Order: C-alpha cells, then structure tokens, then sequence
C-alpha cells in the first residue's frame, strides 16, 4: 500500500503565509510534488504553486509555505504521478 | 550507480521472427524499466514504460514483460522497420540508483553466409612524398560480421599500427564491408619487402592472403 | 512537446562545456523529469544526469559527479548542462530528454531532442589530401578501385564518383580518429575488370568547413 498524510490549518487567513505538510509512505522512488492553492469551485485560477522533492534524504517528507491575497472556499491541491488530492478550504479576511 | 544487462548485444533475425532481448539490472527495480529503440542517426524513441506497458503510436507486436532484476522485449512479428538497434534503462530515481542504460541489442538482417573477397592496396608515391605510408586491406560484401584481419610485414605478425572501419548493412543484399589501413613512416615502409592482409572468417574453409612486393609497384 | 539542444560544436581540450535545453509544450501545473544522454560514435547510450524542473532536486551518475552541473529556470523552461575540463573522450551526441510529468506513472524519457554534436578537440581546420587506392597492377576476375581521404579537421567529408555519375558498388566507410587528431576516411567501388581499359574512375572530394573540392583520377601504376 502507498498512502498520503496532508496537513493543513483549519481556515486559510488571507494575507497570511500558512504551512502545508505532505507525508508520503511506502514510497522507495524519488518523485516532485505540487502544493497549490487554487479557486472554488472549477480551479480556473491559482493563487499560490509550490513544487517539493520527496526522496530518501528528507525522509519522504515536505512542505511549502502559501500565501493567499485580495470568495468563501478555496481549494488545497497535492498533485503528483501517483495520487491527486483536493480539500475544500474556508478564507477568511 | 546500477548496472544494467543486456544479452545478446547483437541477433541475426528475419521479417516475420519472433524476437526476445532480455534485460538484466544488478538489483530490484519492480517495474521501473524502460525501452527504447534507435535508427541510425536518429534520436532514441520511447517504447516500452513501466517493463509492460507499450506507449501511444508504438505498434502492438512490441510487448515487455518481467517485474524485479529480470525483464523481456518482445517482438511477435518482425518488421523491416523493425531493424535497430534496442536499450533498457532503468527509470527508477534515487541517489542509490541512476537512470543507467543497458548496453544495446542490435537486431540484423539474417542472410546466407557470403565470403570476403579480400584486396590489398599499396601507398602511391604522392603520399611518400610526405612521410608516411598507409597501405589498405578491403574486405567486400560479406556475411556475417564477424572477421578478423591480421597484417603482415615480412612475415611478421602487426600490432596496434592498424585501424579499421566496418559499414552498415548494406541496403540491397545485406552485407558488410570492411576497410583496415595500417599506418608506417616512409623509412619503416622503404626497409620492407613483403606486405601482405590475412583475413579469415565463417565462409572460408582456409585463410585469403593479398600481398605485394613493394620493388615491384 | 518539443525539445531544442544549444550550445554544442567545438570544444577546446580543458575548457567548460554548457549547453541549453529549451521545452516547449510544459505545463506550469506539473514537474518534469529532464534529463541529459550522451553517445559517442559507435557507442552505446549514456546517462550524464537529470533534473527535476520543479523543486530543482538534481541527480547524477556517479562518474559525472565533481564535473557536471545541472540547473534550472522556471519562466523560460529551460535546463543547462555544464561540463567542467573536458576531453576527446567526452566527444558525443549530447541528447537532451524528458518524461511526460504527472500525467505519466513512470520517469521513462517520453521526449527526445533532435541532439547536439560535442567535438573535443584542439585540432585546427584543416583541408584533406586525397590519394588513390589502386593494385599494383591492372591484373578476367572482379577489381576494387578507391580513394584515401587523409588528415582532415573537423567532419564530414561527402565522396561521390564521377561527378555523381556512379553510385553503384560504392562503399564510403565511417572516418577513424588518428592519434594525431585527424580523421581519415576511405571510399572505395567495385568495377568490371574488362573495362580497366579505357572507362576511367575519379573521386569527388568535397570538405566544406576548410572550403576544399579535390578530384582525383585512380589508375594502377604497374
């Protein structure tokens, strides 16, 4: 089994920097990941892009830290060549 | 880095074979292997990825197979355009791995075994003007590749003054030509006799020996 | 996707060696894997390294580690190689290559460039001496007639008979590197015996980066 943690605050504070975590386990192959913050509903827009590196040095492990600027929801994508995960995220200004 | 295996480095095949290359790495790599082929002054193209699985455009009677440090390409029934040269790489990234290439696998064109007819030819007295002597041994249109062409000096067995230089397979019967020039300084040529080019191979049941006296060019 | 090599040609003998990749067809949503293939003439391929274009996580192999540098640009796209102190061994086909991103399971190189030439060499341009390949004598039976191409700098060379003329029977062989840095290339052709006589055989030359056109009649001496 190959599985993913995502951490994330709870709301989103615009104007702000907020941390994103990704966990990556049962992986032995290097890969690239993509943080993103992007609009609500039909992710037409991005905010904010972070790319990260998942190898055996940083022990499979991630983050990037994302902004968002001046909308009720935005959302929080991961997104590599093995899974793609999307959360739905409250904002407030 | 890993090493990767490939067995043969080279096969004879006709149109219509099947054609099995294997490829081996030093260590598991579950299904991270790749193949590609290459044409003569050509880029490589994407085949195979994932050990099984045939890319977009990539005609069906190429097929992978094999999971862990053993994997298989096979051709089901061989093409004229088929006739390349093939390569295995792994594609699994890691500081302990390397995305290394295997060796190649050239897939010829099988023919019936057709001898060298073998020619010898001496410097001309343009280039002695110069320095230096080049004498050429010919080997024309045989099958298969593998000759060997011993140079002889007054009888004496030549070691690393010879070059050589084989072509493609030729585009109409199939054969290879091969051109060996050995290299003497004009006083080394001037103090010898007898010249001669010994070649053997598959389609002779003796050695062809060409050679000239050089008083008598 | 489209990839295009830059920066290749002649490169002296412990000087740095930097060539450009420039991508077309990537998505600013994806990270992809590029990576750089060398092949000498006659050889087999070589992995030099490869580069994420997204975190920027460089990999190399193990020999071009200490020499070989790999970097980035987000906005251009592109990917540059530096090689450090090169030498005649490192003379290849420099290929730059690409997986296909996320949209692909596996770091399989899905594009290729067209690939750039890397000449390592201190050698300086130089026409070729043309010489012919004949028996000692004339001598019923099968003859070959041919022509040395010596001593030139850099390749090619184009060899055509009789002004273009006569193309069957002709073998133009692959060019060997000499120890002194010269290439020499031989050209021959299989004629009929019987017409020895009187039909006559001339080997066209031609080497243009020393802007060279040499015609040379072959004939035995006896």
């Amino acid at each position: 089994e190959q599985t993913y943690v995502i951490s994330a605050p709870k709301i989103f504070r615009v104007g702000a920097s907020e941390n994103i975590v990704i966990q990556v386990y049962g992986y032995t192959e290097a890969f690239d990941a993509t943080i993103s913050i992007k609009s609500y509903p039909d992710k037409k827009f991005s905010y904010s892009s972070g790319h990260v590196h998942l190898s055996s040095e940083n022990k499979f492990q991630n983050s990037a830290i994302l902004t968002i600027q001046p909308v009720s929801y935005v959302y929080l994508e991961v997104v590599s060549k093995h899974f793609s995960k999307s959360k739905r995220m409250p904002i407030t200004y | 880095d890993i090493q990767m295996t490939q067995s043969p480095s080279s096969l004879s095949a006709s149109v219509g074979d099947r054609v099995t290359i294997t490829c081996r790495a030093s260590q598991g790599i579950s299904s991270s292997l790749a193949w590609y082929q290459q044409k003569p002054g050509k880029a490589p193209k994407l085949l195979i990825y994932g050990a099984s699985e045939t890319e977009s455009g990539v005609p069906s009677r190429f097929s992978g197979s094999g999971s862990g440090t053993d994997f298989t390409l096979t051709i089901s029934s061989l093409q004229p355009e088929d006739f390349a040269t093939y390569y295995c790489q792994n594609t699994k990234v890691g500081s302990s791995y390397g995305n290394t290439f295997g060796g190649g696998t050239k897939v010829e064109i099988k023919r019936t075994v057709a001898a060298p007819s073998v020619f010898i030819f001496p410097p001309s007295d343009e280039q002695l003007k110069s320095g230096t002597a080049s004498v050429v041994c010919l080997l024309n249109n045989f099958y298969p590749r593998e000759a060997k062409v011993q140079w002889k000096v007054d009888n004496a067995l030549q070691s690393g003054n010879s070059q050589e230089s084989v072509t493609e397979q030729d585009s109409k019967d199939s054969t290879y030509s091969l051109s060996s020039t050995l290299t003497l300084s004009k006083a080394d040529y001037e103090k010898h006799k007898v010249y001669a080019c010994e070649v053997t191979h598959q389609g002779l049941s003796s050695p062809v020996t060409k050679s000239f006296n050089r008083g008598e060019c | 996707v489209q990839l295009v090599e830059s920066g290749g040609g002649l490169v002296q003998p412990g000087r740095s060696l930097r060539l450009s990749c420039a991508a077309s067809g990537f998505t600013v949503h994806s990270s992809y894997y590029m990576a750089w293939v060398r092949q000498a003439p006659g050889k087999g391929l070589e992995w030099v390294g490869a580069i994420f274009t997204g975190s920027g996580a460089e990999y190399k192999a193990e020999w071009a580690k200490g020499r070989v540098t790999i970097s980035k640009d987000t906005s251009k796209n592109q990917v540059v190689l530096t090689m450090t102190n090169m030498d005649p061994v490192d003379t290849a086909t420099y290929y730059c290559a690409s997986d296909a991103g996320y949209d692909y399971p596996t770091h399989a190189m899905h594009y290729w460039g067209q690939g750039t030439l890397v000449t390592v060499s201190s050698a300086s341009t130089k026409g070729p001496s043309v010489f012919p390949l004949a028996p000692c004598s004339r001598s019923g039976g099968t003859a070959a007639l041919g022509c040395l191409v010596k001593d030139y700098f850099p390749e090619p060379v184009t060899v055509s008979w009789n002004s273009g003329a006569l193309t069957s029977g002709v073998h133009t062989f692959p060019a060997v590197l000499q120890s002194s840095g010269l290439y020499s290339l031989s050209s021959v052709v299989t004629v009929p015996s019987s017409s020895l006589g009187t039909k006559t055989y001339t080997c066209n030359v031609d080497h243009k980066p020393s802007n060279t056109k040499v015609d040379k009649r072959v004939e035995s001496k006896y």
